[PDB]
């Protein structure tokens, strides 16, 4: 679902524009592929420690 | 001013005098000062309750949706004000801190009860 | 089928506009405010007639009667109930969409209570919050104390009824509960003390005639018009009364007798008017005096 | 010690013969002049004419007469400090009153206008809104969401869900020696202190 | 008094009386007028009164004037596309010239209102800040909200001094 | 509006970049670890306590 | 200053003289009274049927002190000072 | 705050910030709440991103914007 207020404002545009419907506004979260935090990143865009030995 | 790296963020800019805090929601550069230069002001938040007993939070939804579609991040306090309004979902830690307070207050009812019962 | 004319109909506005009248001396009364030295123009007879014609066009824009609306319905709509947030806060939050290009009656104002309920702000909360972020000259966040019964009576005693209506128009909305009570109180006092002239040549006369016609309290107003040689307006008031109440004793009698002009007042006085006898006596005097002038 | 008899009803002093014999038809400040150097005076008057029950050499119009009470009911005295052509309260240097009495007059002049005792220009403003319809969802009813009708949270993750034993076992192994007592499902509603 | 003849021209009130706001196309405006002759009188008065009014509203438009180069006066505009607009202003008054260029190359009253309305959205009333930009600086100026401590001292319970002292 | 050139600021920039590419530390120096004090001798920085 | 004040205050034209001299109505316009035209004087003689020719620009000598004040350029720490009633 | 060339304090030489204790349940439950919250906020963000493209594309190449450029160019001729 949309969060409560956003949903209330999407149903007021419909009725203002004249659209009459009983369908729910819903977010397509099928595109969003949530990867784990422990997923291998790119080491070819990562930096290296500078040469200042102590 | 030009900053190395950085991004835009919708945060709170503290204002007001001592013991009278007033925040004003602004969209500003990440590296800029808290109360420094801002791109736009998107609202205000008054923490202190008023005579009627309510906290006022002004939100320019139209402009908040614009800067979020341009690459603006959100601060945790501002993500918790949008969850209470219904624009965003309740922040996970708002749900977890409410559960911790329940367990805590349920732990205090036992001690209080025992005292009145045993003594 | 058959709908009763409303307050904004062309036929009703023309009748209430004529009853109000136009007085430039009273419409453009010298205001007590900061002053500047006046400017003078050398005008001819014809230049002065056009200047007075432009003032009549500006007085009709200043007498534009505000629409009469009915008491708005309370807002009791819950958007969400979140029981996990109960007890996490002590006071309630009020979120307002301060987007500029939005009418204030289409603006979303929600209230997150300490019980986790996300509801819509009430009318009193909406109007108040809209004065904090969209301040309007003349309006105050906290309701003034002049609208109390004791203070209003003081004002009525000084024949300042038009000032009470101007303050109410700048503080409350047409469909409020305080705007409709403050107006009715003023109208009721005017009928009691016969102060109809005060609202004449103003934008609050039509609304006062609309309240009496619907509540059948035009006996006093009709007398005042008769006592000021205003029969034309007195006859249209009965005609309007008839239109709004077609199934009435006076309306049916008229059709039967095809009463016109002064005749309508006589038919109305007997059948429906509470003060029928007084109207005839007042109307009688006028007719007798008119005959002498005609001679 | 001066104990004015018009303390409770101050408006009776201006309609007396003791006031008419001293001021007449002019205002109380008509015959008052400030003492200063030059032709240009200071832009502010003295803070107060009475210090610890002691009056100064040249008291102001309100402090020199103890029977003049600055109250919101004494409309006849407050009309002398407001212009009859512009409805503006004079500044202190105009009348010569002290900052303390000029601040008390303004409050009484603003409080007499809030009670309908003092007449002031009230403009005829225009309406706030161009439309008056109350059909928008903001001021009307919104179709209740399914979750609100079933007595369920907007999102499922709001509610506590007990995790499986195998997953807790991973965490324990992951955080050996740095653990806390496992937390059980929270109470349905917030407890209160009896 | 003010030096020069017709000193009212050197006033901001008179420079803002112009009703000729050119479009974005107009880049250069050239006025060719003749010092003498009855026919050219309007052009001389257009250069004496209205040119200041046109340049004040259009400061980025170049206005160049040439004397007695041709037998008759004329106006010529140079647009950004490469089009040239010739306007023979002979046997015409300055008011006619001012009304003629406002119809072929000037903006109307509809396009000008919108420009002003777009500048009203830059100054939101809800916003708080300095008087220069915003109406109010803080929300303590709003009746009902907690007043500023400078004017009204807060309660001892709302100050961190006593909170620290009370706690420890 | 003719900026006075800063030649030493460009020479140093090139020299520093060059030295960073010829004296660059290897993985053996950067990522060495003493297993008793659990520090990186190259930088003397302790590792986090969850990695020990 | 005394001989010049009485001289200028005696040579001032009233609204009735102006009307008689020009045979026209002298109309007073006030912001407080809005657009209402107030006739303060009318000619006793024959009212002229032709209006005064409108002038696009008037060739009247102005005062820099007054123009400098209306445009917010006359800065002085001695003007508009709070003084006593006169 | 300090710079890179400022030396560290001698009181922090031997400082070890020990990690916090972990509650397996709360930690696991909170790791899923964040997973969903960020998935719901990514979808909302994408919606808002598509509205900034449209408006930008509905003013330079819109149907109501190309219908006014021709009216302004037709009135010029
Ligand atoms: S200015 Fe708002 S608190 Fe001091
Ligand atoms: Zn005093």
């Amino acid at each position: 679902p949309y969060p409560p207020l956003l949903r209330a404002m999407i149903i007021a545009e419909r009725q203002k524009n004249g659209d009459t419907s009983t369908e729910e506004p819903m977010l397509n979260v099928q595109r969003i592929r949530m990867e784990p935090w422990d997923y291998p990143a790119k080491q070819e865009d990562k930096g290296r420690a500078k040469g200042t030995p102590v | 001013k030009a900053y190395r790296g950085g991004h835009l963020t919708i945060r709170l800019a503290l204002g007001g005098c001592t013991n009278r805090p007033f925040y004003r929601i602004v969209a500003a550069h990440n590296k800029c000062p808290r109360d420094g230069r801002f791109v736009e002001q998107l609202g205000s938040y008054d923490p202190l309750p008023n005579s009627h007993g309510e906290k006022l939070v002004a939100l320019n939804l139209d402009r908040i949706r614009h800067w979020i579609g341009c690459g603006a991040h959100l601060s945790k306090p501002m993500e918790k004000l949008l969850g209470l309004a219904g624009f965003f979902p309740l922040h996970p830690m708002m749900i977890t801190n409410a559960e911790r307070l329940r367990r805590k207050r349920a732990r205090e009812v036992l001690l209080a009860s025992q005292k009145t019962d045993a003594e | 089928e058959t709908k009763k004319p409303t307050f904004m109909d062309e036929e009703v506005q023309s009748i209430l506009t004529k009853m109000t009248g136009l007085n430039l001396q009273k419409t453009f009364k010298p205001a007590i405010q900061e002053l500047k030295p006046p400017t003078y123009k050398l005008m001819t007879q014809a230049q002065l007639e056009e200047a007075t014609r432009q003032a009549v066009e500006a007085a009709k824009v200043r007498l534009k009667m505000p629409p009469v609306l009915e008491e708005r319905v309370p807002i009791n709509d819950v958007l969400a109930e979140d029981k996990i947030l109960e007890g996490t806060e002590t006071t309630k939050y009020v979120f307002t969409d301060i987007s500029y290009s939005i009418p204030h009656r289409e603006r979303f104002i929600v209230v997150r209570e300490p019980s986790g309920t996300l509801r819509k702000a009430s009318w009193e909360e909406r109007d108040r919050m809209i004065q904090v972020y969209f301040p309007k000259e003349g309006r105050k966040i906290l309701t003034p104390i002049i609208f109390k019964e004791e203070n209003l009576r003081t004002m009525y005693s000084q024949d300042r009824h038009v000032d009470v209506l101007n303050l109410c128009f700048a503080q409350f909305e047409p469909d409020s509960t305080e705007y409709i009570k403050v107006h009715h109180k003023t109208y009721e006092d005017i009928d009691k003390r016969g102060k109809y002239d005060l609202l004449r040549s103003t934008r609050y006369f039509g609304g006062m005639v609309w309240y009496f016609v619907n509540n059948k309290k035009i006996d006093g107003l009709l007398i005042d018009q008769i006592q000021r040689d205003l029969i034309d307006d007195a006859t249209n008031l009965v005609q309007l009364y008839h239109v709004l109440h077609p199934d009435g004793q006076s309306a049916q009698g008229a059709k039967d007798q095809a009463a016109e002009g002064i005749n309508l007042i006589k038919v109305f006085a007997k059948t429906e008017a509470q003060k029928g006898a007084y109207i005839e006596l007042t109307l009688q005097t006028y007719q007798e005096a008119l005959s002498r002038h005609s001679a | 010690v001066p104990i004015s008899p018009y303390k409770d009803e101050p408006w009776k002093y201006l309609e007396s013969e003791e006031y008419q014999e001293r001021y007449g038809s002019r205002p109380v400040w008509a015959d008052y002049r400030r003492n200063h150097k030059g032709g240009v005076p200071p832009q502010r008057t003295r803070k107060t004419c009475i210090r610890r029950n002691k009056v100064v050499g040249n008291p102001c119009p309100i402090c020199r007469d103890h029977k003049l009470h600055v109250d919101f009911r004494n409309v006849k005295l407050l009309e002398q400090f407001v212009c009859a052509h512009t409805g503006i309260i004079f500044y202190a240097p105009y009348t010569g009153v002290c900052v303390k009495q000029h601040k008390r007059l303004t409050q009484a002049i603003q409080k007499a206008r809030d009670h309908g005792l003092l007449i002031y220009h009230i403009p005829q403003v225009e309406p706030r809104d161009l439309d008056f319809s109350t059909s928008h969802g903001a001021v009307s009813a919104t179709p209740p969401a399914p979750t609100l009708v079933s007595g369920d949270p907007w999102y499922p993750w709001y509610n506590w869900k007990q995790p499986p034993e195998r997953e807790l076992s991973r965490l324990r192994r992951l955080y050996q020696g740095h653990l806390q007592e496992e937390s059980g499902p929270p109470p349905e509603s917030m407890p209160k202190m009896p | 008094p003010m030096k020069g003849r017709f000193p009212i021209r050197r006033t901001l009130q008179y420079l803002s009386q112009g009703n000729v706001v050119f479009k974005d196309s107009v880049k250069v405006m050239t006025v060719n007028y003749n010092t003498h002759g009855e026919l050219g009188e309007g052009a001389r008065k257009f250069v004496f009164f209205n040119i200041p009014q046109i340049q004040y509203k259009n400061p980025w438009v170049q206005i160049m004037m040439f004397k007695n180069m041709t037998p008759s006066p004329f106006l010529r505009f140079y647009l950004d596309s490469g089009e040239q607009v010739l306007v023979d202003v002979e046997t015409k008054s300055n008011k006619e010239i001012m009304e003629h260029i406002r119809k072929i190359l000037g903006k109307n009253e509809e396009t000008l209102r919108e420009e002003e309305e777009e500048k009203k959205q830059l100054s939101h009333p809800a916003n708080f800040g300095p008087r220069k930009y915003c109406l109010r600086e803080c929300i303590c100026e709003v009746e009902g909200q907690v007043p500023c401590p400078s004017l009204v001292p807060l309660p001892k319970e709302m100050r961190g001094k006593y909170k620290a002292a009370l706690k420890a | 509006k003719k900026v006075r050139p800063r030649l030493i600021a460009e020479l140093a920039r090139r020299v520093r970049a060059l030295r960073e590419q010829l004296n660059r530390p290897r993985d053996s120096q950067l990522y060495a670890v003493d297993y008793e004090t659990l520090t990186r001798p190259f930088s003397g920085r302790r590792l986090p306590v969850r990695a020990w | 200053l005394t001989q010049g004040l009485f001289r200028g205050l005696s040579r001032q034209e009233t609204h009735q003289q102006l009307a008689d001299k020009k045979g026209l109505h002298v109309v007073e316009i006030r912001e407080e009274c809005g657009p209402l035209p107030i006739v303060v004087a009318s000619p006793r003689g024959p009212l002229r049927k032709d209006p005064e020719p409108e002038d696009e620009v008037p060739d009247v000598k102005l005062d820099w002190e007054d123009v400098k004040t209306a445009q917010g350029m006359k800065r002085s720490v001695w003007s508009n000072l709070k003084r006593a009633a006169t | 705050r300090k710079t890179r060339h400022d030396p560290l304090a001698k009181s922090k030489i031997e400082r070890v910030n020990m990690p916090p204790a972990v509650d397996p349940a709360e930690f696991f439950v909170l790791m899923e709440r964040y997973q969903h919250y960020r998935q719901t906020v990514r979808a909302l963000r994408m919606e808002f991103v598509s509205e900034v493209q449209r408006k930008v594309h509905e003013a330079r190449a819109g149907v109501l914007a190309e219908r006014k450029a021709l009216k302004d160019a037709a009135e010029h001729r």
